[PDB]
């Protein structure tokens, strides 16, 4: 489709890969290891996926707590127009589907 | 007995959540705060924790602005207060971007309380040990809200929180009047703070902020000195 | 392919919005004394109307008050700019009164949401370069509802089969269908 | 002391949490199912009736599709979740392929869904048991039962819930080929089986009927009382 | 999948249908709605005590109490970019307690324009005053910036560059700087909005407060 | 004991103790009442936030509007009730957007009870300590009244009560409710009598009614003057009755 | 993961009946495990940091033992507490300064760096998987508009700005001494600031100092770069006190 679809879909992953590669080259193997441990730990305390979360700790760790982008004001995910059944979404999150 | 005291996601056999009561106990042992809603204005006052000559007087503040017409104060733990303040500022900016008008006070209070309600229903985290007093001016009409560690908010005319807040609320009940001016409200707030200071009160150990039709602002120490001299 | 034309005029404590009928609905009510008219592709008009109704209902339930025309304009602009790269083929026109002051408001937007607020009239649709000069020639300020209806009817009619006109007042709303003799 | 976790075996090879879920099932209202030559009947006991309650909202018999219906015993919210999932699955399957859904297919789907929830320590099993009846494409009646563990079987007549053993023994004694010859006799057999444990007949008995190429029919109290009166009359005649 | 939680951002659900529809309409010969564009002349200079921005007729956008911007191109894009940057700078100033710097706004605008690979299409002229003096930039839709003492964009750009390279001197006073900008704008069009930022009207020692706006 | 620390544990006799403990949290909350009549539905609640230094800046407390045709009342934990009410509004709007028709009253209750049941099904989370009463109107069954509990159960009623001292109120409603022969005025009088027994001033109650006029649903909240009129009428009729 | 430990002082995310966090309070006690104390003093146009240097082993290379670090060209640091934790925080602070420079186009200020570190430290006290570091940071720098700066952050996530501060085993006596001196006199020259810091250390610890037992770093308005003094300069200052 549009050339911008794939770029916008996976922006955060590519940013993480670039920063992690630079950090590994400058400091060593321990710094990305610690960063990934912290991200995994804080990304584990949230609401069940059919409700709306806030991700306060993850935003504090990642540095997104004084920045607003186009993904924060356009097509607000809190007021989504489609939502599945609760049990189905929880099962899909765990990989059973 | 103590089996239901450690876990946040465990109900007591009588249907009580105890860690939330303990977070409120953490709040009740903080520095006193006072808020009074008068006609044509609101006043917030608090007691500083840095009572020494070595501390710098312009580094960290307890009264903060969120928007041009919204202010904040707290009792409890400061590190939680900072992150809550940052999130509130971001929410206000998002609302302005979407709707092209300043956010109302009630909507911001609702959003902050929604953020605070989470962290009380999940395992692996702890609730925020802090309460907030929120003031604002909107549609020619002042507001004063309070938010709890559990995520519940109330609308007040005058309240006190922190240490010795029961006696402060009794004092406010005795002294508060409906047809009050902002200057008299500031006088009454300072008098309420003075009831439990345990020391000598100057302009370097209290902080005052007011809100009116011109917006929210924090008073300079010289103005606080002038107000104190008038007592 | 036909898209139609939509105009709105403002007078003394009143406002009107008009379109061309005979085929689908173009003018939708968004609350009391507030309307929006859409001209363009048939499916996009209905999709935009339904999504706008969704957002408006949620906003009015949460806030506890009625919406203002400026806030509705901002919401429409946000919804349209969402689809910046593949856009909707619609051109909204908004007309209504202030729910607490009863002051007229008219504006129009492009297909991605660039607003334009005027004080006399505004025109949308594909043939937007023809009713313009006629609208300046036939418009004067301080106009009562009867003369306002007559003026907007003439401007909508003798510029291009039938038309439909809504006249909004503080008390009542009048709907009329017209056909040239 | 091996009953604190879902996925823990006991020294003699038992999973105790699933058995406790079965215990939760064993405390619901009794449900009875009988299949005949051209009819299938379901009956459910009504535990108690409150006068200020709307009885339409507390029914224990539902219709999954046009050729299948189900009754349950156990917890009610879990049953509602399972019913909704099965209905959505039937609708999706019918939309994708125009063939009618098979009763064995829907039973297998329900059993697989139930068995999924006994595999991890982070979720608990469903505490319900279900009875499923219907007619296939060729008109062959069927009757199945499902368990909280995920197993299923096929029966000719079965009972679940509180006081199920006595009903099953009565059915074993009285289920013959000359007792299912007619629809009225089948319905009378179901009512008589239910009457072993129900204190007052008709007052708190709910019964459903399904015939071939026909929609599900819920009998009214007038018909239920008429059948009970016929049973009483034949009992009086046979008293002697 | 349909069970995945929703996310925000732009939507690309109409691109194929739109391409087919425009191809069909162009081949058959019918018209479709178009975006609004602006192409007037914008210019700015640097004098001894601040910046002077000019445009022909607002078209001068507010970014900060000490920073202003002028745009050319699609109107909606310029509006959205300026408002987003203004909100981000307000958050930054609330956190820091100081007035912002021009290089911060330049960096944020350049990075955000580069992220979208020139599809936004906004050309901007940025200028302001901070604790290090006055600065002036020029930003292009693909994400390229130049730091120059005088810039111009729009339709009558060449007629303005002629005047600039003919009659520009370093360290001018406010009045003749305004006059020079006025002549440069008037040459291109053949009624003019001017914005003047001065270091003497700003206090860089006072703690920051939210402006009226 | 050893079986009451998680929501994903069955006791040897097949019980979930955490759900029962959660339902124990509703007996401490304020009293909520609901009555169904031939030409309307009623909702009466008790105000716990009573104090001299409290402000009144909202439409009402413990009574919320869900859409053009429905309303609810809550009892339990306020912060959980807020989440539940927001989700109810979202569900109703989604159904309207998809089908271009208003949602039936029972489907909304079922959809919320599914969410309430998921939080007892999955581990690591805490069940909601909230109970709700619903009133509304739709073209399939007319006026309706439902009730819900923390476990995810619901049912239809003609008169019910939740909160503090619910059993006595239920007994009185059972004694004094006439089926099929009551109007809105009779329902208001009965609600006043039952609340007076179970708990009286106009500042401690809040009443809302639902009705149909010209093919349009009207939702109102009664005023202080009307509440005082009802209270004084009840007092005078009680005095007249006891004088004989 | 592993699972929390029952008790009112055995897990990070459990409040006590009085509303206290005993694991945070215990992490505050790890700062005294090293056995050393440090002092930071702010002057009229300079800022200094002084700490003591203990080398107990004869076979240990003394040039590899230090507690003074350089974050950026214009920011200095002194760490007190657990050594590995201190070094990890120094690395994290350098990373955060690099991110700020890349994102905003100019060098990070001292208060902003301290606030960022405190924000990161706050998260460790609210999640059950990570633990606080047992160390405290003190930063100095020269601000273009304000001047000298002294800042400090602690394991709880709390930070503040000071005129003079101390950390370590004997923080309280140093605080009292500095409070008396500050209430007495202001407007110190560059020499007087070092004199005051060394006097505070040598009075709180009843020791006569040698040039090899202390470590001094300085920043000044004329030369805003962080600098570490040498033994000759330290001995010159010591004889200046001695005379």
């Amino acid at each position: 489709s549009h050339p911008l679809e794939l770029s916008e879909k996976n922006f955060q992953l590519n940013q993480d890969k670039m920063n992690f590669s630079t950090l590994r080259n400058i400091q060593g193997l321990f710094a990305p290891l610690k960063l990934q441990m912290e991200f995994k730990a804080v990304q584990q305390v949230q609401r069940l996926p059919f409700l709306s979360s806030s991700n306060l700790s993850l935003d504090v760790l990642r540095g997104n707590d004084e920045t607003i982008g186009f993904e924060d004001i356009l097509n607000d995910p809190s007021q989504s127009e489609v939502m599945g059944e609760p049990h189905l979404m929880v099962e899909y999150k765990l990989g059973l589907l | 007995e103590r089996g239901y005291s450690f876990s946040l996601t465990t109900f007591s056999p009588s249907g009580k959540l105890v860690q939330i009561e303990y977070a409120l106990a953490a709040v009740a042992g903080g520095a006193p705060s006072v808020g009074i809603k008068a006609a044509n204005g609101v006043v917030l006052a608090t007691e500083k924790k840095q009572k020494s000559i070595l501390y710098d007087e312009r580094s960290v503040h307890k009264v903060e602005p969120i928007t041009k017409h919204i202010g904040l104060v707290y009792s409890g733990m400061g590190p939680d207060y900072r992150v809550l303040v940052h999130r509130a500022r971001k929410l206000a900016q998002q609302y302005y971007l979407v709707y092209q008008e300043p956010i109302p006070t009630a909507q911001l209070v609702q959003r902050v309380a929604s953020v605070m309600q989470e962290y009380t229903q999940s395992g692996g985290v702890r609730p925020f040990g802090v309460s907030l007093l929120i003031c604002g001016w909107n549609e020619g009409r002042p507001y004063l809200f309070q938010s709890d560690p559990s995520g519940a908010y109330f609308a007040w005319k005058a309240t006190a929180m922190g240490k010795n807040y029961v006696n402060g609320k009794t004092f406010l009940e005795k002294r508060y009047n409906e047809d009050l001016e902002l200057e008299d409200a500031i006088h009454t707030a300072i008098l309420t703070l003075k009831e439990s200071f345990e020391g000598q009160m100057t302009e370097d150990n209290i902080e005052v902020g007011i809100c009116n039709e011109a917006g929210f602002r924090r008073l300079t120490p010289t103005e606080v000195k002038d107000y104190l001299a008038a007592i | 392919y036909n898209g139609g034309a939509v105009m709105a005029m403002k007078g003394k404590n009143c406002v009107a919005i008009a379109a061309d009928r005979r085929d689908f609905q173009k003018i939708f009510p968004m609350g009391d004394r507030l309307y929006i008219g859409l001209a363009g592709l048939a499916t996009d008009v209905q999709t935009v109307a339904q999504r706008l109704k969704f957002r408006l209902n949620l906003y009015e339930l949460k806030e506890g008050r009625q919406i203002k025309p400026y806030t509705l304009m901002s919401m429409v602009a946000n919804l349209l700019y969402e689809k910046r790269f593949g856009p909707y083929y619609t051109e909204p026109v908004i007309a209504g009164l202030d729910p607490k002051t009863f002051k007229p408001f008219i504006c129009s937007l492009d297909l991605i949401g660039c607003p334009m607020v005027t004080d006399d009239f505004v025109v949308s649709g594909t043939c937007a370069e023809q009713m313009y000069g006629m609208c300046e020639s036939l418009w004067e300020p301080n106009m009562d509802p009867d003369h306002l209806f007559e003026t907007i009817s003439q401007a909508m009619l003798n510029a291009v089969m039938g038309v439909i006109v809504h006249i909004i007042e503080k008390d009542k709303i009048t709907t009329r269908t017209l056909k040239a003799r | 002391s091996y009953d604190r976790a879902i996925t823990v075996f006991s020294p003699d090879g038992h999973l105790f949490q699933v058995e406790y879920a079965q215990e939760a099932v064993k405390k619901g209202s009794t449900a009875v199912g009988v299949r005949g030559r051209d009819i299938v009947v379901l009956g459910v006991e009504k535990k108690s009736v409150a006068k200020l309650q709307d009885e339409r909202t507390v029914r224990k018999i539902c219709a999954l599709d046009d050729n299948v219906c189900m009754a349950f015993a156990g917890l009610t919210a879990d049953a509602r979740i399972v019913i909704n999932r099965a209905r959505v699955e039937c609708q999706s399957h019918r939309l994708t392929v125009e063939d009618p859904v098979t009763v064995e297919y829907i039973t297998r789907y329900i059993a697989s869904l139930k068995q999924r929830y006994t595999q991890s320590n982070g979720r608990r099993p469903f505490g319900i048991s279900a009875l499923i009846v219907g007619f296939d494409f060729d008109g062959t009646p069927r009757l199945y039962q499902t368990d909280p563990s995920g197993t299923y079987h096929a029966w000719k007549a079965n009972a679940i819930g509180r006081g199920a053993k006595s009903v099953r023994e009565f059915l074993e004694k009285n289920y013959t080929d000359e007792a299912i010859e007619t629809d009225d006799l089948t319905i009378k057999l179901v009512i008589k089986a239910l009457l072993e444990v129900v204190q007052s007949g008709g007052k708190n008995i709910e019964l459903a009927v399904m015939r071939r190429d026909q929609s599900l029919k819920i009998l009214n109290p007038e018909e239920i009382e008429k059948y009970v009166a016929e049973i009483e009359k034949e009992k009086e005649e046979n008293e002697k | 999948s349909v069970y995945a939680p929703p996310v925000g951002g732009f939507s690309f659900d109409n691109c194929r249908r739109n391409a087919v529809l425009e191809a069909d309409f162009a081949k058959r010969g019918y018209k479709l709605p178009k975006v609004r564009k602006t192409g007037t002349t914008i210019a700015g200079v640097v004098y001894k005590d601040g910046i002077v921005l000019g445009a022909d007729t607002s078209k001068i956008h507010f970014i900060s109490p000490n920073i202003y911007c002028c745009g050319a191109g699609t109107a909606a894009d310029t509006d959205m970019t300026t408002q987003l940057i203004s909100s981000n700078l307000e958050l930054h100033s609330l956190s820091t307690g100081r007035l912002p710097r021009v290089v911060t706004a330049n960096r944020m605008l350049k990075q955000m324009l580069f992220r979208y690979q020139g599809y936004i299409g906004a050309a901007l002229v940025l200028g302001g005053v901070d604790v290090t003096g006055p600065h002036l930039y020029s930003i292009y839709p693909h994400g390229s910036t130049d730091k120059l003492p005088y810039v111009t964009m729009g339709s009558g750009s060449l007629a303005a560059m002629a005047v600039f390279e003919d009659k520009f001197r370093p360290d001018m006073e406010e009045e003749e700087a305004k006059n020079l900008v006025s002549e440069a704008i008037a040459a291109g069009i053949f009624n003019i909005d001017l914005c003047v930022i001065s270091k003497n009207k700003l206090d860089f020692l006072r703690p920051y407060t939210v402006p009226n706006k | 004991r050893r079986y009451d620390s998680r929501t994903t544990i069955f006791s040897p006799e097949g019980r979930l103790y955490q759900v029962e403990y959660a339902m124990e949290a509703i007996g401490h909350a304020g009293t909520c009442l609901g009555i169904l009549a031939n030409d309307g539905v009623l909702l009466a609640a008790e105000r716990r936030n009573i104090h001299k230094l409290l402000d009144e800046v909202f439409f009402s407390e413990k009574i919320y509007k869900l859409n053009e045709d429905m309303a609810c009342s809550v009892a339990g934990i306020t912060s959980d009730a807020n989440v539940l009410t927001n989700e109810l509004r979202l569900i109703a709007q989604r159904y309207l957007l998809q089908y271009q028709e208003p949602i039936p009253c029972e489907q909304l209750v079922t959809a919320l009870c599914d969410i309430k049941q998921a939080y007892t099904q999955f581990g690591g989370k805490r069940p909601f300590g909230v109970s709700l009463l619903y009133i509304g109107w739709d073209k399939h069954y007319g006026f309706q009244l439902y009730q819900s509990d923390p476990s995810g159960n619901y049912g239809g009623w003609k008169a019910t009560c939740i909160g503090n001292n619910s059993a006595a109120a239920v007994s009185m409603l059972k004694q004094d409710y006439k089926e099929g022969e009551m109007t809105l005025k009779s329902a208001l009088a009965l609600a006043i009598k039952v609340l007076n027994k179970t708990m009286l001033s106009a500042e401690k109650v809040e009443i809302a009614t639902l009705t149909r006029e010209n093919g349009k649903t009207v939702i109102r909240v009664l005023k202080q003057k009307e509440v005082e009129q009802l209270i004084k009428k009840h007092e005078e009729e009680e005095a007249k009755a006891e004088r004989e | 993961s592993r699972g929390s430990s029952a008790g009112f002082d055995r897990h990070i995310t459990i409040f006590s009946p009085e509303g206290r966090l005993y694991q945070v309070e215990y992490a505050f006690k790890a700062i005294n495990q090293g056995g050393l104390t440090s002092v930071a003093v702010r002057g009229k146009d300079c800022a200094v940091i002084v700490t003591q240097k203990k080398v107990p082993d004869k076979l240990l290379d003394s040039s590899t033992v230090t507690h003074l670090f350089k974050i950026t060209e214009n920011i200095g640091c002194v760490m007190t507490g657990m050594t590995a934790d201190s070094r990890s925080q120094v690395q994290r602070a350098r990373y955060e300064a690099a991110n700020w420079k890349y994102k905003y186009g100019y060098e990070i200020p001292v208060d902003m760096l301290c606030k960022r570190i405190a924000d990161i430290s706050q998260v460790y006290t609210q999640n059950a998987e990570m633990r606080p570091l047992g160390c405290c940071m003190i930063l100095i720098g020269i601000d273009e508009e304000q001047g000298p700066q002294v800042y400090k952050c602690d394991p709880a996530g709390y930070y503040c700005g000071f005129k003079a501060t101390a950390a370590g085993v004997k923080q309280t006596e140093s605080t009292s001494f500095l409070e008396k001196k500050v209430k007495k006199k202001f407007d110190w020259t560059f020499e007087q600031t070092v004199e005051t810091a060394i006097t505070c250390l040598s009075t709180v610890l009843s020791i006569d100092f040698k040039p090899s037992e202390i470590e001094v770093g300085v920043v000044t308005v004329e030369n805003p770069k962080f600098r570490i003094l040498t033994e000759a300069e330290i001995d010159a200052h010591l004889v200046a006190l001695a005379e």
